[PDB]
């Protein structure tokens, strides 16, 4: 009962609750998904402040 | 203030009615002595003159035990920094010979190495030394503050040595050579460390006290067979 | 003063101390060997500082973990005498030095810091480069209680400080500034340092550091800003030697007629480290138009320049009868200005490196060189007078040469050799001294024997390893120096206390004091050999000293230092002597079972 | 009295023991019991009344009466009253204090290697309160714990996450790079070592912000003196302490697993990679060397625990991904 | 926009600050003409 | 000097006050913690002095304030600012 | 290029009001040397 920190001890955590959504059900992928630019956008408006 | 004074000099009377009949005045009071201890500013005042009467007194209240001077065998580091003054006597206090053989380490040795160097003249401190060389257990433990460092205040003044000597023929000294033959005492023969010291100390009287002792003084004759 | 906020103290800073109250005056190191701190009583305030107090200067810097190095250095330092090995040792030595060298950068880190009381300080000398703390010991000699002054090196233990005001103006945690009378107390030690009210034997402006309960409330005082430093420029503290183009150098000594002298050494090449010392170290100073000596000169200096020998400046007579030699200068005469050439001005407000021509003070007056020499010297074979006349030219440039600050502490380290070793060398062959000195002058030597080897010893008595290091810029150093002459000299005192043979009073008798120091002085004389000629040249002198070897004693090398290399043209002097005909008859003399030496004199 | 008082509690929630209209004891209902009575600010404000040094010392063993394998109210418990009135600072600065001191003693501890060696008295407290605070902050997934080691006290008192780093720097010798890794290794200081390794490892587990900046970022140089344990192995090739060096492993690559929990980071794992070398890979096949020397035993690592030389090895090879 | 006032302002602001190191160069220039001064 | 003058129109009556940290080119700012005083036209030093004026017939002790031009760094007292709620009770 | 004109052309604009304040300060204190004139 002192398992394996959290991010194992979720699963446990849900799987008494039968409900499912924890699976990448469509959405996930793991591929680029490119945010360093989100970033160099706010790292521009810094030069209008 | 006033009533402080007076428990001190009330203590030192009890101790002294203590010690006459030792084992009994321990039991009765290893509670009393023991707060003494727990007990045990920086002026001449009331508290100078609390400390050096507590320090006699318990020179004698620790003086009659060994068990209950073993019962005090803690906290004793207090005093052996201090180099200098009013540690002496409970120093001087602490030996019983067979006691002494039996529980030392080499933790104060050089407490009285580095003693030797800084903590003021020390010169009832070289028989503070001495009688924590107390034998040839302790000479086996003398040997290693002998191997060391070299300290001694002037001892070996060759013909340097042999002027200062008619400086002190002429008018400390003498305590000087009681801490010259205390070292010696301390050397004995041998030990690895033990023949060394003897060997260079050795030569060196031999050549000086063999010369002292043809310009001599009448102390110096009394040190120099030891 | 254009001041929003600044002016406050900084880490990364260099200060001087004062004292105040019951003694009154600076905090210096008389001596560069030595290690007791000094008060000078009487001379200095806070609007006439004197002259030599360039040694006065402190830096501050942030604090240095002196634990994992305290631990080395004390498993170094025996009494144990086993439990180690490389394994052990040599794996923490390289353990020691890297997170020694991150105290260097966060040293580098702190370029300024408003400093709030309360926490670290780290206070370090300028010169010395050595800086002072305590022991939590009792080895105060003078006044008996609770302090000691030790100049160190490593010296992170109990170097830390913590500073508060004397008065309540301010509270813990808030900016000091300059002229805050500051207490300053080690953080282990407890007692805060204290300017005593006693001398002992040297000058009579003597006094010292004690560590007390008592207050003496300290008045920094500040004539430095950070953030400019060596940075190839000049400042109020640093030193130069001006050498010129068309002979590059000029010179100064003190002559005992009245006039002193230019002349030339017959070449001038490079602008290189090849210079005597005496003629070339002045010191470039400010200003800053206040009483106290200033510093950071930033263009339109109106500076003047300072011996370093003796203590004197710049003057002129303009037509009439430069080398002007002023002890003190405050007044119009002593004080010049510099000119633009090719920095171009009209703000242009930096002080570049390179090269300058001179003016005077208020008239403006145009420094140069001329033909003539004074002839007093009675054909010398070149030499050139310098003369100034107010015609203005593009031609008498001479270049600021920045000295590094490892030449200049090797400097005063030769020099305050002779200002201890030649006096005492004619007094303990004369009389008696401590003997505690004796061990003090061991190590002065011995310091001195690793010193001219350039390199920190691992052993004790090794210097046979180190021996294929030379560097021609020490000897030239010692030899420029005294140091040589002295040890001789000295030399020759014990030879004349056995007198009042060698082997036989000083060395059969006694063995610890004579034979020792000989050792320390033969391996030292041996040092010179093998570099250049002109410390050959002085085999001309010390060949009567070897002359009159006799106790065996470790000096029979130097015979083999004069000889091993061989010398033809020294040998030209120095077989020249013709005394080998005394030197093998001396071996001939030497009428014992030993011949193996005179076999030698005669290989050589 | 308050002492005995307080060491009533202590004997209260003590059970598992003495056993060899009637209520039926629950530890879980035991743990209830004395969370219905709440009466933690007993320990709420005793910490923040501290001034007996038996008490302190006594009231934190208290706390593992409230801590000690519940805490499912009593970690929501601590976590009102705890952001409840103006005693934080008073507190956080209280436990910190202890902190404080423990560092000190630490600092002026032993020296070097060439009726037992007893241990600071200030050092047995640190184990006492390094258990307590990992009990409070471990709830399998303590989210506001977490957000705890900071706080709102204004002057915020502590950070006593980066708090714990330092102590958990401190006996390790915090300086030794390496070998004297194994000259500190205290072998009756391991145990001590012990507790103070995990209690960091809990402070990492599940959110990647509250231990992520305490990862490698807090300044205080030791993030690879934690992963110096993986970097080597212990000089005393002690008996008990062959598991212990076993157990130091199976504590040392638990912390590095909450080293690098939450991917798509580049910094965070530099900081891993910053101290390390890249043949460690190699020195992970020494493991494979190591459990390629492990004896004829049937090891599984399921339930409750046990140290595989493979399987520190198998911890190990995470460290891959 | 941006850079033409940017560079015609910034030339502007540049050039002006010499007037003021004249005059300020003369004060200390006067210090060392009263020194000078016999 | 505690000079008691109903009417102040002239100079001696009207002070300047000291920077003491506060560094002055153009600071501009009356800052609240701790000034040091100068008096009007000559810019005098008000400071703390030792003796009392030995009118009071022995009393334990007294200081007298007296000042002189001698500028220092010592005789500071701050600006204390008092809450209307305490003047107005 | 906009940040760099900033700085220099900041700097040098602050630099400035340093002048005038110094000869603003001195009317002032002419008054107050008149009003300690006799």
């Amino acid at each position: 009962s002192t398992e394996y920190t959290g991010p194992e001890s979720y699963v446990a955590e849900m799987i008494r609750e039968r409900n499912l959504d924890w699976f990448p059900r469509m959405r996930a992928m793991s591929l680029v998904s490119s945010d360093s630019e989100g970033e160099q956008n706010e790292l521009r408006n810094l030069q209008e402040k | 203030s006033y009533n402080y004074r007076v428990v001190k000099e009330i203590l030192i009377r009890l101790s002294k009615l203590c010690v006459q009949e030792s084992a009994s005045v321990r039991k009765s009071r290893k509670q009393q002595q023991r707060l003494l201890r727990n007990m045990g500013k920086a002026e001449d005042t009331k508290m100078q003159e609390i400390m050096r009467l507590a320090h006699e007194f318990l020179q004698n209240f620790c003086a009659g035990n060994q068990q209950n001077q073993a019962l005090l065998h803690k906290h004793i580091n207090l005093f052996l920094n201090p180099g200098i003054l009013e540690a002496v006597t409970m120093q001087h206090i602490f030996m019983n010979n067979f006691q002494l053989c039996s529980e030392i380490n080499e933790r104060v040795v050089q407490h009285f190495v580095h003693c030797i160097e800084t903590h003021g003249r020390n010169v009832q401190y070289i028989k503070f030394l001495q009688t924590i060389v107390k034998i040839k257990k302790c000479q086996d433990m003398v040997m290693a503050e002998l191997v060391n460092s070299g300290e001694d205040v002037l001892v070996f003044y060759n013909d340097r040595a042999s002027f200062q000597t008619l400086i002190q023929m002429m008018r400390l000294f003498m305590y000087h050579i009681h801490l010259v033959e205390l070292l010696a005492v301390c050397t004995e023969g041998k030990n690895v460390y033990t023949e060394i010291k003897c060997n260079s100390l050795l030569p060196l009287d031999d050549i000086v006290r063999v010369v002292t002792h043809e310009d001599c003084i009448p102390e110096v004759k009394i040190a120099y067979i030891n | 003063m254009s001041d929003k906020m600044s002016s406050f103290l900084h880490i990364g800073d260099i200060c001087s101390l004062y004292a105040e109250g019951s003694t009154n005056g600076f905090i210096s190191t008389l001596g560069l060997v030595d290690d007791r701190c000094v008060v000078q009583p009487e001379a200095g305030d806070l609007n006439n500082p004197p002259k030599k107090f360039r040694d006065c200067l402190f830096k501050l810097c942030p604090m240095n973990r002196y634990s994992a190095q305290k631990q080395f250095w004390k498993a170094a330092k025996p009494g144990a005498n086993s439990t180690t090995d490389a394994v052990l040792l040599n794996k923490l030595h390289h353990a020691a030095d890297l997170e020694k060298k991150q105290n260097e950068t966060e040293n580098r880190k702190l370029l300024g810091t408003v400093i709030q009381y309360g926490n670290v300080i780290q206070l370090l000398h300028l010169k010395s480069n050595k800086y002072l703390t305590v022991n939590k010991r009792l080895p105060a000699l003078l006044e008996k209680n609770a302090m000691r002054v030790t100049l160190d090196e490593a010296g992170n233990e109990g170097s830390w400080f913590y500073i508060q005001p004397f008065y309540k103006l301010r509270s813990i945690g808030d900016s000091v500034v300059i002229g805050d009378k500051v207490v300053l107390n080690p953080v282990n030690a407890g007692q805060p340092l204290h300017a005593s009210s006693h001398q002992l034997v040297d000058n009579p402006g003597c006094n010292e550091v004690n560590s007390v309960n008592c207050n003496t409330s300290w008045k920094i005082v500040l004539f430095m800003k950070w953030s400019d430093n060596k940075d190839d420029i000049l400042k109020g503290g640093d030193v130069v030697r001006l050498f010129h183009a068309e002979q590059e150098k000029f010179l100064t000594c003190d002559e005992h007629r009245k006039k002193q002298h230019v002349f030339l050494r017959t070449t001038g090449r490079q602008s290189a480290t090849s210079a005597t010392s005496s003629k070339a170290l002045w010191e470039v100073e400010v200003v800053q138009h206040d009483p106290c000596r200033g510093g950071a000169g930033y263009w339109n200096s109106l500076f003047r320049f300072k011996h370093l020998a003796t203590g004197h400046y710049l003057a002129a007579e303009v037509d009439p009868d430069s080398l002007v030699s002023v002890p003190e200068g405050n007044d119009i005469s002593s004080i010049f200005e510099l000119d633009p050439t090719t920095l171009r001005g009209g703000d242009s407000l930096v002080p570049r490196n390179s090269y300058v021509r001179l003016r005077h003070l208020c008239t403006n007056t145009w420094v140069h060189s001329t033909n003539i020499p004074i002839d007093k010297e009675e054909e010398k074979p070149v030499m050139l007078k310098i003369g100034t006349s107010p015609l203005k030219e593009d031609k008498e440039a001479f270049a600021i040469v920045p000295v590094s600050p490892a030449e200049v502490r090797d400097l005063d380290f030769a020099n305050d050799a002779s200002k201890v070793l030649g006096s005492i060398a004619g007094k303990l062959e004369k009389g008696t001294i401590t003997q505690n000195e004796r061990r003090s002058v061991t190590k002065l030597l011995e310091d001195l024997v690793y010193f001219v080897t350039g390199g920190t010893n691992s052993g004790q008595d090794v210097l046979e390893v180190v021996f294929s290091k030379p560097n021609r810029e020490r000897q030239k150093l010692m030899r420029e120096q005294n140091i040589l002459k002295q040890i001789f000299k000295l030399l020759q005192a014990p030879f004349t206390d056995c007198g009042d043979l060698r082997l036989e009073e000083l060395g059969d008798q006694r063995h610890a004091p004579f034979r020792h120091i000989c050792r320390l002085c033969y391996r030292v004389l041996r040092h010179s050999q093998q570099d250049y000629r002109k410390n050959q040249e002085y085999i001309a002198k010390q060949f009567g000293f070897m002359q009159k070897q006799i106790g065996y004693d470790v000096l029979a090398e130097d015979t083999i230092t004069a000889l091993l290399h061989n010398n033809r043209k020294l040998l030209e002097k120095h077989i020249t002597a013709a005394e080998i005909d005394t030197f093998v008859s001396l071996v001939r003399k030497n009428r014992e079972p030993r011949f193996l030496d005179y076999l030698s004199d005669l290989c050589v | 009295l308050c002492i005995k008082v307080l060491q009533t509690l202590r004997e209260m929630m003590t059970k598992d023991r003495g056993y060899g209209s009637r209520g039926e004891m629950s530890l879980a209902e035991v743990q209830c019991h004395l969370d219905k009575e709440g009466a933690s600010n007993l320990v709420i404000d005793l910490i923040m009344n501290a001034s007996s040094d038996r008490v302190f010392h006594e009231s934190i063993l208290l706390a593992i009466a409230l801590l000690e394998g519940g805490n499912t109210t009593i970690q929501h418990s601590f976590f009102c009253r705890l952001t409840e009135d103006k005693k934080s600072e008073k507190f956080f600065k209280v436990f910190y204090d202890r902190m404080k001191v423990a560092q000190q003693e630490i600092k002026a501890t032993v020296t070097v290697n060439t009726d037992d060696l007893e241990m600071s008295a200030v050092i047995t407290i640190m184990q006492p309160i390094l258990r307590f605070l990992q009990l409070l902050c471990e709830n399998h997934n303590r989210d506001l714990q977490n957000f705890l080691r900071c706080q709102n006290n204004k002057t915020n008192y502590n950070l006593v996450c980066e708090t714990l780093q330092f102590l958990d720097c401190i006996c390790g010798s915090t300086t030794g790079g390496l070998g004297l890794l194994g000259l500190y290794i205290n072998e009756k200081n391991v145990a001590l070592i012990n507790q103070t390794l995990e209690s960091l490892t809990e402070y990492c587990q599940g959110p990647c912000h509250e231990n992520q900046n305490c990862i490698a970022t807090h300044e205080s140089n030791g993030i690879d003196i934690i992963t110096a344990l993986i970097l080597n192995d212990i000089n005393p090739l002690g008996k008990k302490r062959m598991d212990l060096v076993l157990e130091l492993k199976n504590n040392a690559s638990k912390l590095l697993l909450a080293i690098m929990e939450s991917r798509h980071d580049s910094e965070n794992a530099e900081r891993i990679l910053y101290n390390m070398r890249p043949k460690e890979l190699v020195e992970v096949i020494k493991k494979a060397y190591m459990q390629g020397e492990v004896e004829f035993e049937d090891g599984e690592n399921g339930e409750d625990g046990a140290a595989s030389p493979r399987n520190v090895g198998h911890n190990i090879y995470i460290l891959a991904h | 926009l941006e850079s033409t006032m940017k560079l015609v302002t910034n030339l502007s602001g540049q050039l002006s600050e010499l007037k003021d190191q004249m005059t300020e160069q003369r004060k200390q220039k006067q210090r060392i003409g009263l020194l000078g001064h016999p």
